């Protein structure tokens, strides 16, 4: 389910009440994350659980949850690069209800988009090195993309 | 809106004029990527439409192109009239800076089109070539014979059911054709007065030549030294370039585009890759345009140097050819450093160029730019201001604007008549708007000497373009960021699987151009060159049409030489700036 | 129905899914997990299109086109930006873990994944992390395994388990660590494991036989041909390079063998590339086997035939219609003998009589899949006609398909089909001397001697209709099983009786005919299928002639002093001693053959004939459909001294040289006209394919693709001068690039499938009118005979029970898919897949002789003692002994024969 802030704490636990709040009621067994626990590591652990316990039938969840897990691993170590958060948004948009075979993956990337929406400043702090996907090959001049 | 977008051009004034004249149901407008309004006209109304376009308030004065198309194997013909064959007529209005493409549909049993020579006199060779290569008969043609193949040739080679490869060489055919040469009647060629004045001497000027323009034959009839009739026999340099265009992929055809005008090189590459980029939807970056303009101007300078040296040698001075070939060696040093080859670099690609510029090219460009103008002034003072050369050149084989328009003459010969029509200014391509250069024009008479001086001025303006390019260098990619850029950049091919897959399919099966029709017109070294490409949605061209200016100039050869001398004929041949590969292709 | 694709109106079938409807119209949609034959599961998430609720909708909804039915008035968009972005993203996710393997991968240039990566426009990589790797299993000598290239599209498991009915290929692990293969190292036991090289969109399953001598698809010279390894006649595309046959691809035929071949017909082609084949004519003078060219060989052969008193000709069922007919013209129809034995010819002629005179419609191989009950009498279908066994599996799963269709589930929802159809399946009753490979799905399997199998069929026919002759001596529980079979066959809408000549019993064929007649008399839509042995067995039966025993008696008595053996080794249909003695007595033996056989040592002249890869001709399959196979390559293009002509060409020029004393290398259409003039029952073979003057808008049909490479360098080591392009005067094809292979060409013989952007075997979608249907402009091939109006009568000859006599052992045929067809045993890659020759014994008989399993015992047949190791067969009956038909020393004529002196060695 989606993460919520203190402004959403004063809101009754129903189905329709959480329906327009940008989250789900779920099993109604909430868990509170304090200031000491960084949300980057928490979302990394959540996506690692959702990736290692996915069923692996359909392509977007099966081959995109490891990509998000590796992006969050890079953001944990400060090895983030420009083009990671946008990759997370594109994966979440392409993992919605019916975009995958079932609803396990929309529930998997509900915490990711929630932590993006509410705690984007904690994810941008992991981006430190510029985007270097290729390595220099001696004898071939690279195509300087603009 | 992209410049490569498929357009129907229904807002053009010519479509409205045709609708108001012939009615709204007399023709069918085709939406293509050629950039010109393509109008399918019924066969019976072809002469009426030609006359109506010829008599407009701003008329279509030049027949740019005229050829055929075998449409039997074409599958994607949505919105098109039913045609086994078609004949297309590309007409240009200079006053409007516009052009139209009429298309006549035919049937496999009745391949008979009315002749176009009564409207545009330069249609004679085009219709002879269409009959030779497609079997399309033009009723009313004065002399409809084969022009690329010998008269004893079976079949029409540009048809789809013709084997493109070489047949087996047989010595019996060689002996039979040698017998034809030895026993080679001044009546079958359209000649008249077969020595009726008892002085009408016949000579053969070709086909073998001690000159770099190629091999071709003219049969000269003279009253003493005066030319009374001349029948040029061409096709001694036919290479099946268009039939090869149907047999190579979109990427592996670029070396064949190189050898169309072999003094041009990258200039010949340019309209082909621009037309394929129109088919692919590729908008190349500005650095690619800058690089291609640089190499086109370098090859233009190289070709102009060869032309000026060859003309000066034809007049009789034999030192400037040595000096101009030393300058050509300097240009070849720069081109060898950039591309790796001298004359046929095959360096342009679909969506860019083959490699980036090597580290140090600007030093060679600076050396050439310092070396060139002093040598040009030396050439002028040593040979081009000689009064003997002026007497050999001035007032020799002259024509005005009307004769240049009616024969499709383009380039220096067109602009020597005062018609300020250059493609780099009228229809700017490949970022020629960013360079400050002038277009030299004549006073109204196109002599040999006027054409040579205009080519000298064009060389000077190309040097100015090179200086402006060396001063201002943009930085960026040498290839486009399009999925259809062929081939992809090499390092990403060597270390990325998607790029490797795209490279693997593009260099083996070929890039797949979606089914459309494209047309690119550029200013060549020798005039106006154009590539007209039809894709059937495959990895090879369904049709490759190459319009070259030397074809029109050699068609204008008999019209401006009647009543002149044989030495005047040699000077005229030397002052056209033609090659036989351009004519025959 | 009516669909709106990007504003354009299209008319499609309402029962079809949207992906197959859009692919049928020529629209390009990327897809991996969907196959026309395997149904749909929606794994790869690649076929996304944006569907709109009404005519004026902006947002739409992204939907999967392989799940979306093509209902009336369905508004969709393919080329809008959202759907293209999603499909590019799916391709990008597939490309994250894909190895950098395209240069060293056998699927390069033939890869569905490459085509769909290029089609989606995805060429820029932004993935910088590690890629998962997998260890490679060993799948045997046919299929090479490489699991790094997998995209987890689940087509292999779907085909191999649901379609092919295999048991040793599965998916393991979870998430992105899914592994497709066997639980351990071993050979893939399915007889249709070779179709994985076309079902798999990637390079996980590759042809190992092709991988040994590999070339790309653009370099291959293809021709449309018919597989020569059994009587089914599956259409194939043999492709060659540098003068050797390289690959056998599946050629789509919507009537016979649409997407699938069997392993024998895909990997048994290696006999063509054998180096012991005759390449030039050889004459034996004294003991010197000197070498001639064509003209002097024809002249000397014509002379030595001219001063002979009688010339006989022994044809073969391996040879085509034209070659056997040319031999028949050469020797006269009185002196022409078929190369098969008397019993084999009797069974073959009875099967032909049932097919073309029984009044029961024999079904096409595609049409077998739409039958409701199958009774197989005596025929080991998986080992002799394997593709018919695959179609029988499909017909058995038809009950689950019908049960799903009764509960509002379409035929492409194969997951829901298997959910509704848990274990219920159509009745299949197979009967054999032992257990078959159809027993895992068969409703019943009857292991009995062929007399008892025939009696079972006769009892079934009598219980279905009392006019059939009754059987006395049926045990009561066996009678209850007869009643069960009768109740299953009577309730079926379309029953199907399948038999053949491989059982070695005429009575099984008679019993199957009577069951088919009894089911016809009740009003059912019964069909009958008959499996023959060789590629042109039905054609040789239609042509007719004497048996091999008559030819051997003619040679042994001395009435014939000249024998012409056409493509026959003569040991598979008669004993070796008798054939060798007859050929030694004959002073002139002339063998027209393309495989080095044992009778060439006694031969005086050997005419180096051409195989199917180097020859044209017509063959009649087991259903009576005439099919034309074309030459793949010119043998003399690379080796100029090779004189390897067609068998009909050799025999026609020999007849011309014998008559008028000059050589006449004729044209194939002339021989076709001669067949349809002399033989009116073969008059339909003219319509099998158009003649050599057939053109597509003036041009011929290209054998090789547009990007055929190396043409100025492939023969440069022999001479730098390029040779002649080989001229094809026989067919409508050319040995060159310069031809036509357009998918919309008005033609039926397609040499290979290629479309711009579709380099995979999925270009057959472009070459079909609708996907998964027929080939556009009709499937190739024509049935020779129609269904007769009046049928046959009931065969009253009910055989007696099998009584095991002491000292005599009844030989029970145990056919093998790798080892029974002779040319397939010649292939070197089949010598590791074939089993060792084991003689099969009952446990009671093994106890009687006191021999255990694996012991070598010797038996003498025709005065020759041969030893084999014993394998114990529980399913066999007492008094019989199992032998592998077709192997070296064990001729298939031994089936149904007694065996003497069975003792331990
Ligand atoms: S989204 Fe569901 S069906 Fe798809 S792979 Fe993930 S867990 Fe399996
Ligand atoms: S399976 Fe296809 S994409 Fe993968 S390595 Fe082979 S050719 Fe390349
Ligand atoms: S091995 Fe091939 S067929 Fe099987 S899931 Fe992987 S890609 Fe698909
Ligand atoms: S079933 Fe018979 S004809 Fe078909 S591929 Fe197998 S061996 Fe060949
Ligand atoms: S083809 Fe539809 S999701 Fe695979
Ligand atoms: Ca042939």
């Amino acid at each position: 389910t989606d993460f919520l802030t203190e402004a959403h704490l004063d809101l009754p636990m129903e189905f329709e009440s959480i329906g327009k709040a940008g989250s789900r009621l779920g099993t109604a067994l909430a868990m509170a994350v304090d200031h000491e626990i960084n949300m980057v590591s928490l979302v990394r652990n959540l996506e690692e659980f959702f990736a290692r316990e996915s069923c692996g039938w359909c392509t977007p969840c099966r081959d995109g949850l490891p990509w998000s897990v590796k992006i969050l691993r890079a953001l944990e170590r400060g090895e983030g690069q420009p083009g990671d958060i946008e990759t997370l948004e594109q994966l979440c948009r392409f993992l919605g209800p019916g975009k995958t075979f079932c609803a396990h993956a929309p529930g998997a990337v509900e915490p990711l988009q929630s932590a993006i929406k509410y705690f984007r400043e904690e994810f941008e702090a992991g981006i430190k090195q510029p985007f270097s996907n290729t390595h220099l090959i001696n004898g071939i001049q690279p195509n300087l993309l603009k | 809106e992209p410049a490569w977008q498929t357009r129907d051009h229904l807002d053009d004034p010519v479509i409205g004029e045709l609708r108001n004249r012939f009615g709204p149901d007399a023709f069918t407008v085709q939406a293509t990527r050629t950039g010109v309004p393509v109008v399918w006209i019924k066969r019976e109304q072809l002469l009426e439409v030609g006359d109506f376009l010829k008599k407009l308030p701003k008329p279509y004065v030049m027949l740019f192109d005229l050829h055929g198309m075998d449409e039997r194997l074409r599958t994607h013909r949505e919105g098109l009239p039913a045609a086994d064959f078609s004949v297309f007529y590309h007409l240009i209005s200079i006053d409007r800076n516009r052009d139209i493409m009429l298309k006549v549909a035919l049937a496999e049993n009745d391949l008979h089109v009315p002749t176009f020579t009564k409207l545009f006199p330069n249609a004679n060779w085009y219709e002879r070539e269409t009959w030779d290569l497609f079997g399309i008969t033009f009723d009313g043609h004065p002399n409809l014979r084969r022009i690329m193949m010998p008269q004893t040739w079976k079949g029409h080679p540009l048809r789809k059911d013709y084997p493109a490869r070489a047949t087996e060489f047989s010595p019996f055919e060689l002996t039979k054709a040698k017998q034809d040469l030895e026993m080679e009647k001044p009546e079958e060629w359209g000649m008249k007065r077969g020595t009726e004045n008892e002085d009408f001497m016949f000579l053969n000027l070709g086909p073998n030549h001690p000159s770099a323009h190629g091999a071709f034959r003219i049969v000269l009839q003279l009253d003493g030294e005066e030319i009374v009739d001349c029948v040029p026999d061409i096709g001694y340099h036919h290479r099946g370039a268009e039939k090869m265009g149907e047999r190579q992929s979109w990427h592996s055809y670029i070396p064949y585009t190189d050898r169309i005008e072999y003094l041009g090189g990258c200039v010949n590459e340019m309209p082909y890759v621009l037309a394929v980029e129109k088919l692919a939807g590729i908008t190349v970056p500005d650095r690619v345009n800058v690089i291609r303009v640089m190499l086109s101007e370098l090859f233009r300078i190289n070709s102009h140097l060869l032309y000026i040296s060859t003309f000066i040698q034809d007049v009789g001075a034999m030192t400037p050819v040595f000096f101009a070939f030393t300058d050509r060696q300097k240009i070849y040093d720069l081109v060898e450093a950039i591309t790796g080859f001298r004359m046929h670099p095959a360096w342009f690609r679909i969506g860019g160029v083959a490699h980036d510029l090597p580290r140090g090219w600007d030093r060679l460009l600076r050396e050439f730019l310092d070396w060139m103008p002093k040598r040009l002034a030396s050439y002028e003072k040593a040979a081009l201001q000689n009064t003997i050369l002026k007497g050999r050149s001035q007032g020799v084989a002259a024509y005005g604007a009307k004769e240049a328009l009616e024969w499709g003459t383009t380039g220096a010969g067109l602009r020597a008549t005062g018609i300020d029509f250059d493609v780099r200014k009228a229809r700017p391509y490949s970022g020629y708007e960013n360079f400050d250069f002038e277009i030299p024009v004549g006073g109204g008479v196109s002599d040999c000497y006027t054409r040579v001086m205009l080519k000298v001025e064009e060389l000077r303006q190309s040097l100015r373009i090179l200086e402006q390019c060396l001063n201002n260098m943009p930085e960026g990619p040498f290839k486009a960021d399009h999925p259809l850029t062929t081939p992809p950049p090499k390092e990403r091919t060597l270390q990325h699987i998607e790029t490797l897959i795209t490279h693997f399919l593009q260099v083996s099966w070929g890039p797949v151009m979606p089914a459309n029709e494209s047309f690119q017109m550029i200013e060549a070294t020798k005039g106006i060159n154009s590539y007209y490409l039809t894709s059937d949605g495959s990895t090879m061209s369904y049709r490759t049409r190459i319009r070259t200016p030397s074809y029109a100039h050699l068609q204008q050869i008999p019209a401006a030489i009647r009543g002149s001398l044989v030495s005047d004929l040699i000077v005229y041949l030397g002052s056209i700036d033609f090659v036989m590969s351009d004519v025959d292709r | 129905a009516t669909i709106h694709v990007d504003g354009k109106e299209y008319e499609v079938n309402g029962a079809d899914n949207l992906l197959e409807a859009c692919l049928s119209l020529g629209l390009d949609i990327p897809y991996f997990c969907w196959h026309p034959a395997l149904g749909s599961v929606g794994a790869c998430r690649q076929c996304a299109v944006k569907q709109y609720q009404n005519a004026e909708d902006t947002r739409g909804r992204l939907v999967m086109s392989c799940m979306t039915p093509a209902s009336d008035g369905t508004f969709i968009s393919i080329d809008d930006e959202e759907a293209k972005q999603f499909r590019e993203s799916v391709v990008e996710w597939l490309m994250t873990n894909h190895p950098h393997d395209c240069p060293v991968c056998e699927e390069g240039g033939n890869c569905h994944l490459q085509d769909m990566t290029v089609m989606t426009g995805h060429s820029f990589r932004r993935y910088r992390f590690t890629k998962r790797t997998h260890r490679n299993q060993d799948l045997g000598p046919f299929i090479s395994h490489e699991m790094n290239r997998c995209i987890a599209c689940y087509r292999c498991v779907r085909y191999y388990k649901d379609y092919a009915g295999g048991t040793d290929l599965g998916v393991y692990g979870a998430h992105d660590n899914v592994y497709f293969g066997r639980p351990e190292d071993g050979t893939l036991e399915s007889e249709f494991s070779g179709n994985l090289v076309e079902i798999c969109p990637t390079g996980v399953f590759t042809d190992k036989t092709h991988s040994e001598r590999y070339n790309r698809k653009w370099d291959m010279q293809f021709a449309p041909s018919i597989c020569q390894q059994c009587s089914i006649g599956c259409n194939i595309s043999p492709g060659e390079r540098y003068g050797e046959l390289r690959r056998i691809e599946n050629r789509y035929n919507g009537t016979v063998n649409h997407y699938f071949l069997c392993d024998r017909g895909r990997f048994g082609y290696g006999y063509v590339n054998l180096k012991d084949r005759p390449r030039q004519p050889v004459q034996r003078r004294g003991d010197d086997f000197i070498t001639l060219n064509a003209e002097q060989a024809m002249q000397g052969a014509a002379d030595i035939l001219r001063q002979s008193k009688k010339v006989i000709g022994i044809g073969s069922p391996r040879a085509s219609v034209e070659s056997n007919f040319a031999l028949r013209e050469l020797v006269g129809e009185e002196n022409f003998y078929t190369g098969i034995a008397h019993g084999e010819q009797e069974r073959l002629q009875l099967a032909l009589k049932v097919l073309r005179e029984g009044g029961i419609y024999t079904p096409a191989l595609r049409e077998i899949e739409s039958y409701d009950a199958v009774l197989v009498l005596g025929e080991d279908v998986t080992q002799t006609g394997a593709r018919v066994a695959l179609a029988v599996r499909q017909a058995v799963k038809g009950k689950a398909r019908e049960m799903a269709a009764a509960q509002k589930v379409a035929d492409w929802q194969i997951a829901a089909i298997l959910n509704i159809g848990q274990r219920a399946k159509h009745p299949l009753f197979v009967t054999n001397v032992d257990d078959t490979r159809l027993d895992d799905i068969a409703a019943w399997t009857y292991r009995a001697p062929v007399e008892d199998q025939a009696r079972l069929g006769f009892a079934i026919a009598h219980a279905l209709d009392n006019s059939a002759p009754a059987v006395d001596g049926i045990e009561p529980e066996l009678q209850s099983k007869i009643d069960v079979i009768v109740q299953a066959l009577a309730g079926a809408k379309k029953p199907l009786i399948i038999s053949g000549t491989n059982a070695g019993s005429l009575e099984v064929i008679q019993a199957a005919a009577n069951v088919a007649k009894a089911l016809k008399g009740r009003g059912a839509d019964v069909g009958i299928t008959m499996i023959a042995r060789s590629v042109n067995s039905m054609g040789l039966g239609i042509m007719g002639g004497g048996s091999l025993e008559e030819a051997l008696t003619e040679l042994e008595t001395g009435r014939a002093d000249a024998v012409v053996v056409l493509e026959n080794d003569l040991h598979r249909h008669a004993s070796a001693t008798r054939v060798n003695a007859a050929l030694a007595k004959a002073p002139l033996v002339m063998v027209v053959d393309h495989q080095r056989t044992a009778i060439m040592e006694n031969a005086h002249l050997v005419l180096s004939a051409a195989s199917f890869a180097e020859s044209d001709g017509t063959v009649i399959n087991n259903e009576g459909r005439a099919q034309r196979f074309f030459q793949v390559y010119d043998p003399a293009y690379y080796d100029s001294k090779t004189v390897m002509l067609e068998s009909w060409r050799w025999l026609h020029s020999l007849h011309s040289t014998l008559l008028s004393r000059e050589v006449d290398w004729t044209q194939l259409d002339h021989v076709i006209d001669a067949v349809v003039a002399k033989i009116p029952e073969l008059a339909g073979i003219k319509d099998a394919a158009p003649d050599a003057t057939f053109r597509i808008r003036g041009q011929k049909l290209a054998r090789e693709p547009h990007r055929y490479s190396g043409r100025t360098a492939m023969r440069a080591n022999i001479s730098v001068h390029e040779p002649r392009q080989p001229q094809d005067i026989d067919t409508m094809f050319t040995f060159s690039m310069e031809g036509n292979n357009q998918p919309t060409a008005h033609r039926s013989q397609v040499p290979f499938a290629w479309a711009p952007g579709w380099n995979s075997p999925q270009a057959w979608n472009k070459f079909q009118d609708e996907v998964g249907g027929k080939l556009r402009f009709g499937d190739p091939g024509v049935r020779l005979f129609e269904t007769s109006e009046n049928g046959l009568d009931y065969f009253t000859s009910v055989p007696a029970r099998f009584q095991p006599q002491d000292g005599k052992w009844r030989i029970a045929p145990y056919y093998h898919l790798f080892g029974s067809d002779e040319l397939s045993q010649r292939a070197p890659v089949f010598q590791s897949r074939m089993p060792q020759p084991y003689i099969k014994l009952n446990p009671a008989d093994a106890a009687k002789l006191g021999v255990n399993a694996g012991t070598r015992v010797s038996f003498s047949y025709d005065g020759n003692t041969v030893t084999l190791p014993v394998e114990i067969a529980e399913g066999l009956t007492a008094g019989q002994v199992g032998l592998p038909m077709g192997m070296s020393g064990i001729a298939p004529v031994l089936a149904g024969a007694h065996l003497e002196d069975l003792k331990e060695a």
